[PDB]
RNA sequence: CUUUAAUGUUUGAUGUUCUAACGUUGACCCGUAAUCCGGGUUGCGGACAGUGUCUGGUGGGUAGUUUGACUGGGGCGGUCUCCUCCUAAAGAGUAACGGAGGAGCACGAAGGUUGGCUAAUCCUGGUCGGACAUCAGGAGGUUAGUGCAAUGGCAUAAGCCAGCUUGACUGCGAGCGUGACGGCGCGAGCAGGUGCGAAAGCAGGUCAUAGUGAUCCGGUGGUUCUGAAUGGAAGGGCCAUC
RNA sequence: AAUUCCUUGUCGGGUAAGUUCCGACCUGCACGAAUGGCGUAAUGAUGGCCAGGCUGUCUCCACCCGAGACUCAGUGAAAUUGAACUCGCUGUGAAGAUGCAGUGUACCCGCGGCAAGACGGAAAGACCCCGUGAACCUUUACUAUAGCUUGACACUGAACA
RNA sequence: GUUUAUUAAAAACACAGCACUGUGCAAACACGAAAGUGGACGUAUACGGUGUGACGCCUGCCCGGUGCCGGAAGGUUAAU
RNA sequence: UGUAACGGGGCUAAACCAUGCACCGAAGCUGCGGCAGCGACGCUUAUGCGUUGUUGGGUAGGGGAGCGUUCUGUAAGCCUG
RNA sequence: AGGACCGAACCGACUAAUGUUGAAAAAUUAGCGGAUGACUUGUGGCUGGGGGUGAAAGGCCAAUCAAACCGGGAGAUAGCU
RNA sequence: UUUUGUAUAAUGGGUCAGCGACUUAUAUUCUGUAGCAAGGUUAACCGAAUAGGGGAGCCGAAGGGAAACCGAGUCUUAACU
RNA sequence: CCAUAGGUUAAUGAGGCGAACCGGGGGAACUGAAACAUCUAAGUACCCCGAGGAAAAGAAAUCAACCGAGAUUCCCCCAG
């Protein structure tokens, strides 16, 4: 980054933002994902026994990436839009 | 640089202001300026007050 | 000595010429006063800067009695 | 060893989808009352760092 | 409350005295065969001095360093950012310690709009009144005007008066200009709300181009966006601003 | 004037002739009274000037005595060195040529001499500039700091006013 | 008399003298984290520092600046 | 320093002007032969072979392809009194 | 009597010449100053590097001094050759 | 060698022989190549052991926003043509 | 005065050396920051003390997050 003597661009410009701790501590998770557990069902500690999210994970959402096909109850986790439609599409069940 | 700057606090209880400059000399009396205020999203009277 | 100042060349002139297809808002002409005018579809900026207000060519033409030149832009 | 970030590179530059960097702008952070609001609010969004400067980016942030 | 005493204790300030801490580079005794030292008796000093921590001053005694560049060599002198003209070779750009001038503001109207108006100079006539105030006519036709330098503009006036006013609006912005970049500039239109106008419309500061300062750190207001077990808070973020 | 720039000031002395010297003048660029002022006998491997004696200092060198140099015998270095079949001139050319062009001259090789050139040898110029080089040194540069000094607390108590 | 051993012996340093100033003795001062030691087994006719530099005649004016000394009423001012 | 202001000899044209035809003159161009690069095109590709155009001065620098050396495997092999 | 005088030893080093890959990393030759004193000399001791010591030249401190020598940080750093 | 430019009278080399300068480790990115492929890969360690085990992790298949949060969208904004 | 200090014996032990590793007491600067003072180099070099075949540390007034883990040391991650 020496620009010569000049003013560097990683000086030049601002500072911004800070660094949420929460987000270190959340996870996304494709719909081919929801698969690769056994028992069909989907918790937080059935996600880290299929070494999918990591075990300092506490919040999940599911997101439409991907495709499911097997019946797959969701218990305790978001879901965005899509993936409720594609969930329930397939035979799933969200709940809490 | 006689010409000092202020600011215009909204009469509309929110604490949104216009900044701005003036002669404190040779205009002592207060500014007042009807200004939109963008969040009550209304034009509403703003005084002067102190930069401070 | 005392003359070793100059300012900053601003680049003035005119940036598309005749005949020559513009989008809307594409500057023509940068200027200090209005050497051009602005015509048909031209609209004239805030420092006498002539943009374009539809699309089409430009046409350079002097109108009027005191023979000003008018810059139009041609529908296309 | 590892390469080190530079640390305060990392505070000013955020990689983003195809790989380019957004930064904030300079210019919108004191003497304020004699900028026009048209100057300020084509300021306030985040841009992306110019072809040219990137090269010196990526050598100050190599772990993205 | 205004106007001040009593009683007692509540601890400081300065005398005032003492001995028991402490000092003794006073005398004497012993360890001892010893001018060190230690112990003992005694005298003098005495809560002072003197040391520790903290603290203000002083401090080239000592130490670490700094002390710019351009430059028809260096120093001396001048210069360093920004605007205008020329050099600049009829697009842009273009150097020199080349030729000439300015800027580091101002304005709550000198902004917006609607309505209206048109200069400089000279000639003649006219109380004070004169080279030159004001008045009336004529020539003249912008040789004037522009808050300020120069250049380009300016009569539909951008020049000059008056009325009403705050668009010197907030969120945006197609598309271009200009830069290596940071950045700077122009911008129709859109959403909201507003001013003037009967209306078409015009208004996102001023005839335009100078009137400026990155980041960090810190201040102020706003905002639950964040809040290290949890609820808050501190702090941070974002917006405005210094 | 150990100080005077102008300056070789002017005047006087000394000399045939004196930018120095000696004595005056004062117009002290920019003397001056213990960073002492002005004198001063004696002293000085001290500075300037003058005279006598003396002389190869010189006019202008001559000869002589020895030690080298020179020759023979014995021993036997050194600095330097891209390579050499290593001329002059005028021109040219990284701008002062043994090497280029034109031209002139010149049989091959020593020895004794001289030092004009080989931008000769010796020392990565000390001068000058440069380096965001170094070192010491200075101060009312900056920031510290030993030391000195100030007060609070502690070691540290008792009475009385 | 001294001095740049190895380009400078001098007008430089020193010097007797003179003056200023500090210093009452566990002296000032100096070397030492300190103990100590030097000053000095000395005691203001002594010792340290500074300037001047035999001797003769002398040494004028200025305390605004910078130091130093004395002052303690007021202003300002640290830890606490 | 030496002619020393055509390169010299010399020249009254062997100078100058005009016109014309010759010739000389370079690593330019053509001929003949050889190598290589990059494009075309086709092959019947051995993943490169004909033909075909065209290219081939080069520092800093970038790219492509190699030679040789020592050591290890191949190698208790092969060569060698 | 004398930091008295002249002058050898002894101590010093004013001038010239030589020498300058020397006889010599400061000397020789001819002169020169001091030579009873603040003299000179033998032996032994003590003072240590931001320190000593200095009749003061930034002199001397083992042929080295505007901060000795040796070892270590150490392959300091060198936008320079 | 350095240069705008050197026969340069600019630098360097008396000669020969030997030695003498872009490496190594770990990160990271790109290119080539190979293995597997929406997956790829293990590190210490175990293991008698260049095997096999070990999937702790790391990278990738989702992004936007300062962030909560939303999600093939998201942010900006009261809301976006 | 007792006493104590001191004295004389006796017994046991220590002393010194050695490469690295270890714990502790002290502790730089060049350098980097394109200067430089905070910072860096780095608790590094060095000095000093003590120890052992290893030393050190070590049996929670520790983490965690409302679930739990269960002394110390070491390795790979977490993660530049
Ligand atoms: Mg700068
Ligand atoms: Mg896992
Ligand atoms: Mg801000
Ligand atoms: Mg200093
Ligand atoms: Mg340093
Ligand atoms: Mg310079
Ligand atoms: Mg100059
Ligand atoms: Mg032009
Ligand atoms: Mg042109
Ligand atoms: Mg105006
Ligand atoms: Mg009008
Ligand atoms: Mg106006
Ligand atoms: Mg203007
Ligand atoms: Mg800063
Ligand atoms: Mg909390
Ligand atoms: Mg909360
Ligand atoms: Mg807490
Ligand atoms: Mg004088
Ligand atoms: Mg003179
Ligand atoms: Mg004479
Ligand atoms: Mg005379
Ligand atoms: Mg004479
Ligand atoms: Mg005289
Ligand atoms: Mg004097
Ligand atoms: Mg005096
Ligand atoms: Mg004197
Ligand atoms: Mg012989
Ligand atoms: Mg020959
Ligand atoms: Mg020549
Ligand atoms: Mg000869
Ligand atoms: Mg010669
Ligand atoms: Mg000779
Ligand atoms: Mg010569
Ligand atoms: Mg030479
Ligand atoms: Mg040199
Ligand atoms: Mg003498
Ligand atoms: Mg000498
Ligand atoms: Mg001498
Ligand atoms: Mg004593
Ligand atoms: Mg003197
Ligand atoms: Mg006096
Ligand atoms: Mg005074
Ligand atoms: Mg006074
Ligand atoms: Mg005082
Ligand atoms: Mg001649
Ligand atoms: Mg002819
Ligand atoms: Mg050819
Ligand atoms: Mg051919
Ligand atoms: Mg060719
Ligand atoms: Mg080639
Ligand atoms: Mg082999
Ligand atoms: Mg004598
Ligand atoms: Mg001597
Ligand atoms: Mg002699
Ligand atoms: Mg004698
Ligand atoms: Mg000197
Ligand atoms: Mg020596
Ligand atoms: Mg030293
Ligand atoms: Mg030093
Ligand atoms: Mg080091
Ligand atoms: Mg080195
Ligand atoms: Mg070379
Ligand atoms: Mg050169
Ligand atoms: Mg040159
Ligand atoms: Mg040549
Ligand atoms: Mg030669
Ligand atoms: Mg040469
Ligand atoms: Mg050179
Ligand atoms: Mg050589
Ligand atoms: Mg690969
Ligand atoms: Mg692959
Ligand atoms: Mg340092
Ligand atoms: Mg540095
Ligand atoms: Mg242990
Ligand atoms: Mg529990």
């Amino acid at each position: 980054g020496f620009e010569g003597g000049q003013m560097p661009l990683y000086r030049r410009l601002p500072k911004f933002g800070f660094t949420s701790r929460k987000a270190a501590i959340t996870a996304e998770i494709r719909l081919s994902d929801l698969a690769k557990v056994e028992g069909g069902v989907v918790d937080l500690n059935t996600l880290k026994a299929a070494n999918i999210i990591g075990i300092q994970i506490e919040f999940a959402k599911v997101i439409l990436a991907g495709e499911v096909t097997t019946p797959v109850t969701v218990r305790g986790l978001r879901v965005t839009k899509g993936a409720r439609a594609a969930i329930e599409a397939a035979g799933g069940k969200i709940e809490e | 640089g006689i010409r000092e700057k202020i600011k215009l606090v909204s009469s509309a209880g929110t604490g949104h202001f216009y900044t701005t400059t003036k002669n404190k000399r040779t205009k002592p009396e207060k500014l007042e300026l009807k200004k939109f205020d963008p969040v009550v999203r209304q034009h509403v009277i703003y005084k002067e007050a102190k930069i401070k | 000595t005392r003359n070793g100042r100059d300012s900053e060349a601003k680049r003035l002139g005119v940036k598309r010429f005749g005949g020559e297809s513009v989008l809307a808002g594409s500057i023509i002409v940068r200027q200090r006063g209005t050497k051009f005018h602005a015509g048909a579809n031209v609209g004239c900026g805030r420092d006498h800067t002539l943009f374009a207000k539809a699309d089409g060519k430009v046409k350079f033409e002097v109108k009027g009695p005191k023979n000003r030149k008018f810059i139009s832009i041609e529908a296309e | 060893p590892k390469i080190k970030t530079v640390r305060g590179a990392a505070k000013r530059f955020k990689k983003t989808g195809k790989g380019g960097f957004k930064h904030k702008h300079a210019n919108l952070r004191h003497i304020l009352t004699k900028k026009a609001t048209k100057r300020k609010r084509h300021l306030r969004p985040k841009a992306m760092v110019s072809k040219g400067d990137l090269g010196l980016v990526i050598a100050c942030l190599p772990y993205a």
